[PDB]
C-alpha cells in the first residue's frame, strides 16, 4: 500500500561505481537435472547495464531478470537468470557492460522484526521518451508488486501469491498511486536539470526510498523517506519523522518550503499508521511464505545454501538471492555461522 | 594463441557505406561467436554464433548487417548509411567455446 499524496505535495523545489558481480546456480549443479542460472549484478551505478548468459561462447536467447531495486547506499542491484539443464561438456559465464568498464568483463560459472520498503526509479532519456520508471515493493527480503513504465499492462502488477488474493479496488488504488509517484519524479528530474544547469542532452537518475519497521510484537519501530540525485542524498526525512535532512544549498531550499507546507506531518502519518497497518494485514496474508524460516544447508571455504531471511553473519562474498525466495553465502579465510532460523 | 585480423576501415561520407572483416587465426574449433564493438566504454555493435544467431545494438539496427562464412572462421561488417555519430574505433572481438574473449587492435572509422 503506496504513499497517496497530492500532485503538490512531494514536488521539489530549488560518483559512478562499477558493478560487483556473481555466477552460480540456483540448486546444487547435477547432470541431467534442470536448474537454473543466475547471474547477480549489485553496488553499480547509473542503473544502465547489458548482461548476457552465455553457453559454450554464444548468447543464451531467453533470459529474464529481476525488477530494478537499490540498496541502502543508492546502489543498483539486479538478478539475471534463465532455467538451463548442464551436461558434461557445456561452459556457462555472464558478460556485464557498463558506463565504469573499458570493455565487457566476464565472469564463468564455476561449475521476528519485520518492514515494508518501496522503492522507485526515474532516469532521463533526452529525445528517446519519457523517462524510464520502476517501482517496487518489498515486504522484507520478498518483492510483491513492481511497475515498469516500459511493460505492456501500464498496471501495477503482482510479484508474490499472496498479494494476488486482492481485488481490483486494491490494484486500481495502487496502479494510480504508482503513476503518481511516476508523474512526480518526471518532474523533479526536469527540476533538478535546471537548478544545476546541466545539459538537457544528458541522462539523470531520481531515487525514492520509503518505508516502516515493525518489531515482533508488530508494532513501529521506525520510519524512512529519502530521496537521491544520481546516486547521491539530496533530501531525507530524520529518524524522528519530523525534520529533514538536506544534502547542499539546493536541497536545502526545498527543505524549506516543505518545512512550511508541512509535509512532513504527512508523511508521518503513513509511516506510523497506514505503512504499519498494511504490513499487517500483508505478513497474515502470506505467513505461508512471509512468517517462515529456512535454516541454512550448510556443507577455506564455508557455504550456506537455501536460507531465508537474507540475515546472516559467517574474504566474505555478498549474500545473493536463489531466484526462489530463499538466498546462498559463503566466506573464504574454524568457520562461524549464525542465522534466526537454526536454534 | 588466438589472432583477429582486421581491415576494411577508413574514412567515408555521410550515407556511404564500409565494409568490416575479421579473421580468426588458429583452428576453427576455437571460436564461436565473432562480432564488433566500438569506442570510455566501448558498445555492441553487432556479433554472431557460428550457428548464425545474430545480435545488433539498437543504435545500428536495420543499417548494419553481419555475416558469416564458417569455411574460414571470418566474420563481414556491411555498414550502410552511415553518418557522423558512427564515428569511432571498431573493435572486432570473439568468444571461444569455453567462453574466453578475445580483442582486436581496433579499426578508425571516420564519417565525413
Amino acid at each position: 500500500y503506496m504513499l497517496d499524496l497530492q500532485p503538490e505535495t512531494t514536488d521539489l523545489y530549488c560518483i559512478q561505481r562499477t558493478p560487483k558481480i556473481q555466477v552460480y546456480s540456483r540448486h546444487p549443479a547435477e547432470n541431467g537435472k534442470s536448474n537454473f542460472l543466475n547471474c547477480y549484478v549489485s553496488g553499480f551505478h547509473p542503473s544502465d547495464i547489458e548482461v548476457d548468459l552465455l553457453k559454450n561462447g554464444e548468447r543464451i536467447e531467453k533470459v529474464e531478470h529481476s525488477d530494478l531495486s537499490f540498496s541502502k547506499d543508492w546502489s543498483f542491484y539486479l538478478l539475471y537468470y534463465t532455467e538451463f539443464t548442464p551436461t558434461e561438456k557445456d561452459e556457462y559465464a555472464c558478460r556485464v557492460n557498463h558506463v565504469t568498464l573499458s570493455q565487457p568483463k566476464i565472469v564463468k560459472w564455476d561449475r521476528g522484526s519485520h518492514s515494508m520498503r518501496y522503492f522507485f526509479t526515474s532516469v532521463s532519456r533526452p529525445g528517446r521518451g519519457e523517462p524510464r520508471f520502476i517501482a517496487v515493493g518489498y515486504v522484507d527480503d520478498t518483492q510483491f508488486v513492481r511497475f515498469d513504465s516500459d511493460a505492456a499492462s501500464q498496471r501495477m502488477e503482482p510479484r508474490a501469491p499472496w498479494i494476488e488474493q486482492e481485488g481490483p479496488e486494491y490494484w486500481d488504488g495502487e496502479t494510480r498511486k504508482v503513476k503518481a509517484h511516476s508523474q512526480t519524479l518526471r518532474v523533479d528530474l526536469g527540476t533538478l536539470r535546471g537548478c544545476y544547469n546541466q545539459s538537457e542532452a544528458g541522462s539523470h537518475t531520481v531515487q525514492r526510498m520509503y518505508g516502516c519497521d515493525v518489531g515482533s510484537d508488530w508494532r513501529f519501530l521506525r520510519g524512512y523517506h529519502q530521496y537521491a540525485y544520481d546516486g547521491k542524498d539530496y533530501i531525507a526525512l530524520k529518524e524522528d519523522l519530523r525534520s529533514w535532512t538536506a544534502a547542499d544549498m539546493a536541497a536545502q531550499t526545498t527543505k524549506h518550503k516543505w518545512e512550511a507546507a508541512h509535509v512532513a506531518e504527512q508523511l508521518r502519518a503513513y509511516l506510523e499508521g497506514t505503512c504499519v497497518e498494511w504490513l499487517r494485514r500483508y505478513l497474515e496474508n502470506g505467513k505461508e511464505t512471509l512468517q517462515r524460516t529456512d535454516a541454512p544447508k550448510t556443507h577455506l571455504r564455508c557455504w550456506a545454501l537455501s536460507f531465508y531471511p537474507a540475515e546472516i553473519t559467517l574474504e566474505l562474498v555478498e549474500t545473493r538471492p536463489a531466484g526462489d525466495g530463499t538466498f546462498q553465502k559463503w566466506a573464504a579465510v574454524t568457520c562461524h555461522v549464525q542465522h534466526e532460523g537454526l536454534p | 594463441e588466438v589472432k583477429l585480423v582486421e581491415s576494411g576501415g577508413g574514412l567515408v561520407q555521410p550515407g556511404g557505406s564500409l565494409r568490416l572483416s575479421c579473421a580468426a587465426s588458429g583452428s576453427i574449433f576455437s571460436i564461436n561467436t565473432m562480432g564488433w564493438y566500438r569506442q570510455k566504454q566501448r558498445d555492441l555493435v553487432a556479433d554472431i554464433s557460428s550457428g548464425g544467431s545474430t545480435k545488433y545494438g539498437d543504435s545500428v539496427k536495420g543499417r548494419f548487417t553481419i555475416s558469416r562464412d564458417n569455411t574460414k572462421n571470418t566474420v563481414y561488417l556491411q555498414m550502410n548509411s552511415l553518418k557522423p555519430e558512427d564515428t569511432a574505433v571498431y573493435y572486432c572481438y570473439g568468444l571461444s567455446y569455453s567462453n574466453d574473449d578475445y580483442w582486436g587492435q581496433g579499426t578508425q572509422v571516420t564519417v565525413s
